[PDB]
This record gives structure tokens, sequence and C-alpha cells, in this order.
């Protein structure tokens, strides 16, 4: 099995957009060729690092389907058709902070989303997880459209340290595809009841 | 164009066309010319104005938000300051198209 | 200033004002708005460019150019199993419009608002305390791409208090 997983980032450092693209081994001699839905080019070929290939370009359409093919030469080993507006992986959140509020007696959880700044997707769904940082329990897990949320004294337990991070995928109509890698974990402190 | 599939059409320019016509005018704006009544008249006004050349601005097939907009129309349906400007009465075409049943 | 009110009016606000529809002729306000000129009301029509004429001032666009709608007309807030608050309100009775839902909680400063955005007629806000009182407030907000830049939302609804 050659298999292989690309995803899109738009608007990363400027206006330009990113292509990744991975192996699911050893790229001997091998290289990933994206044709079609291009604006000036008819194919273009990803930059190999380390272990992942990568093209940031201004040329993605954004409009139609592209073959992505890993090529020898000329042999295509495999080739897969994806459309570069539908593999859109989120970027992450990022300052995320957690206040103790005694008069509240409550957390309020804060985090940036870069998202709104940009141009084509401004809108992503959010997922706050959290858990005690020591021994084994499930993340709780909150959906938000939001950039600020509340965690209730009375939910967590006291004089423990928790852990929390936050991830994001894209909400639009036309915009489709993953979560974004999960912000640093903060952690924090509850204090005696 | 009346047998093109207007819904698909509207999200490529919500999404992407929009922002590129947004973006190049800047805040640049004018008055606009003829106006459009129905979606199939509107699209064929937006291409005409959109992928035929004029004089002063030359290039104008050939911008971003150009090319996007040939590739939904095949898709769907079977002087700086002369490029502001007919980059704005093709995006007050669109605002004719989005209200057009 | 001009503005059209939820696609039915149209109001001027400043003299002596003509308009008219298309390439037709110009006609006189219909119904001035008088001292005691201050400003004009005249008819939107849904299609066809509005010539202002104040010449003093002068403008030519769609009525919708200036499109600042009505507030939606009641907000109901549901409580759903998932810990979630469902926001619903009744439709416009014209498309190109998202709607802006704003929470906060009810013993929160004016500076709390909480915004979430999507289309007719209702959108979810996660992440709430059930035994918490929340205050909700919307308004509705005609789409750049679909009318323009130069359209502007309503005014915020009464708020709604959930508990």
């Amino acid at each position: 099995d050659h298999s292989f997983w690309c995803h899109s980032q738009l608007e990363v450092d400027g206006s330009q957009h990113l292509l990744t693209c991975a192996f699911n081994i050893n790229t001997a001699n091998l290289e990933f060729q994206i044709c079609g839905a291009l604006l000036r080019v008819k194919c273009l070929t990803l930059n190999k690092l380390q272990d992942i290939y990568f093209i940031k370009t201004s040329e993605f359409l954004l409009i139609g389907s592209s073959n992505i093919c890993v090529k020898l030469g000329q042999k295509n080993l495999t080739c897969k058709n994806m459309a570069i507006n539908t593999i859109v992986k989120a970027e992450a959140p990022s300052d995320l902070k957690v206040v103790y509020r005694k008069e509240a007696n409550d957390f309020l959880v804060t985090f940036n989303a870069p998202h709104l700044k940009k141009k084509y997707l401004k809108k992503v769904k959010h997922d706050v997880a959290y858990r005690p940082a020591r021994g084994e329990s499930n993340w709780t897990h909150v959906s938000l459209f939001h950039t600020r949320t509340t965690i209730p004294q009375r939910k967590l337990r006291p004089k423990a340290m928790y852990e929390i991070k936050v991830r994001s995928i894209p909400h639009n109509d036309y915009f489709k595809g993953f979560w974004s890698e999960w912000s640093p974990s903060s952690t924090f402190e509850t204090p005696e009841p | 164009f009346s047998n093109c599939n207007f819904t698909s059409i509207t999200k490529i320019y919500c999404n992407i066309i929009f922002h590129d016509l947004t973006g190049d005018l800047k805040g640049a704006k004018f008055e606009q010319i003829e106006d459009c009544e129905s979606k199939p008249a509107c699209l064929l006004k937006i291409e005409y104005y959109t992928l035929n050349p004029i004089p002063g601005c030359p290039s104008l097939p050939d911008k971003t938000f150009a090319r996007r907009t040939r590739e939904a129309l095949n898709d769907h349906c079977p002087v700086q300051n002369i490029c502001l400007q007919q980059t704005s009465q093709i995006l007050r075409l669109w605002y004719s198209f989005m209200q057009s049943p | 200033t001009v503005v059209c009110h939820d696609l039915e009016t149209v109001e001027v606000t400043w003299l002596s004002l003509e308009f008219r529809y298309g390439t037709g002729a110009l006609q006189p306000c219909p119904r001035y708005f008088l001292s005691g000129t201050s400003g004009c009301i005249l008819p939107a029509a849904r299609a066809g460019l509005l010539e202002l004429a104040l010449m003093v001032f002068k403008a030519r666009q769609r009525a919708s150019a200036w499109l600042k709608p009505r507030p939606p007309w009641q907000v109901t807030l549901l409580w759903t199993p998932d810990g979630d608050v469902t926001v619903s309100w009744p439709a416009h009775s014209y498309l190109g419009l998202d709607y802006e839902v704003q929470h906060r909680e009810s013993n929160d400063d004016e500076d709390a608002w909480q915004t979430t955005s999507g289309p007719c007629c209702d959108l979810t806000v996660g992440g709430l305390d059930p035994v918490r009182c929340y205050d909700f407030r919307v308004r509705a907000s005609p789409r750049a791409a679909h009318y323009g830049l130069e359209a502007q939302p309503s005014e915020w609804t009464a708020v709604t208090r959930l508990s």
C-alpha cells in the first residue's frame, strides 16, 4: 500500500496557501505532482522536507478537483482526485488561557481564533478538551463557535492540576476539511472548596 | 445561462471571488451603468464584463477573480483606475445576481 | 444619509429632493420630512436603480445598497439535552441576511457580550452552564457579498433572559 494523505491550509503566511502531503517507509526518488485547478500553470511539483511533501503557492483556484500523483520519472504509482477546498486543515487556536474567578466560582477559558482575521475561511467550530493532568480520565469536550467559555468550579475536583487544550475545524458551506492540530496544552490548579 | 447551477456559482462567489474582488478594489468605488433582473441575465452581463478585455485594462481577464469566474461558469453553465472601475461594475452585477430570482 | 428600511421604504435625511427608478422621469418626494426640509421618505423597489438628486447631492444605487433590516420579531431559547442552547427567530421576507446572536452571563457587563453568526433561522450556542442565567439578543446583518458594504445591520432585539 502506497496510500498517502494530503491537506491544504488557506492564507498561511500572507495571501499564499499551503498544500501538504505525506505517505501513510522510504521516499526513494519519489515525487509528488499536482495537476489541474491551478491558475497560471498546468502542474506543480511539491517540495520534499524529511518525511513530508509541501508546496506554498498562490496558484490554487480553490475551484474544481486536482489530480495528486506519486511519480517516478514519469510513471504514476498512485493518483487520487481531490479538491483543495475540501481538504482544508484549520489552524490551531493560540494564547490558550485559564483564569479562576472566585466571585463567579468558575474558570474562564480564553483563546485566539486566527481565522477571524483571514479572508476565505473565517468561521470554524472549536473543540476545547480538559481533564486532570495526573491519572487516567476521559477528556471532557466542549463545542463552541465563540472564543470564551467557563468551567464551573463544582464541575472540577478541588486541589488538583488540570490539563487543557483546544482545536478547530472548518465550518463553511463551501470549505470543508479536517480538525486542526491541538493547541499547546495549558495547565491550571483548582483551589480548596 | 438559464440552465446554470446558480447555487454552486453562488457558493464559489460568496467564499472566494467576492473576497478577491473587494481585495482588489481596496475600498475604491464608483457608479454602475447597467443592471439586471434575473440570475441568467446577470450572469450573462457578469461574464461579459469579466472576461472581455477593455481599453486601458487588457489584463482584466487574467486577474485571479476573473479566472476563477471563468472556471465557475465553465463548471456550472452549459491604467489601474480603469481596472478598478471595471471591478466595481462587476461586483455590483453580482449584488444584482444575488438579489434576483 | 440614505437608509433603505427593510426593503420597504427608502429614507433620506439631510433643500429639495427628486428621484427616479431606471431611466424614467425624475419625480418629487411623495412625502417630505419638513421642519417646524430635513429629509424625505420614498418607496423601495426590489429591482432597478434608484437615482437620487438633492445639484447639491447625487446617488445611484439599488435601494438595497443602503439596506437596514428590521430587527428579528421574536427570539426563542431552548435548552437542549446536549447542554447547548438553541436560539431561533422568524425569517425575514427576503434573502441575503446573516443573523448575529449575542449572549452573556446575566450578571455580566455590557462589554461581556459573546457573538456567534449564522444564516436563518436558528443557531446553537454551546458550553453554557445550565444553572446560570443568560441574556440573549439578536440582530440581522446583511451579507456584504449579497447587498454590498453600504448595507448595515438592524438594531438589536430586546434582551431575552434564559434560566
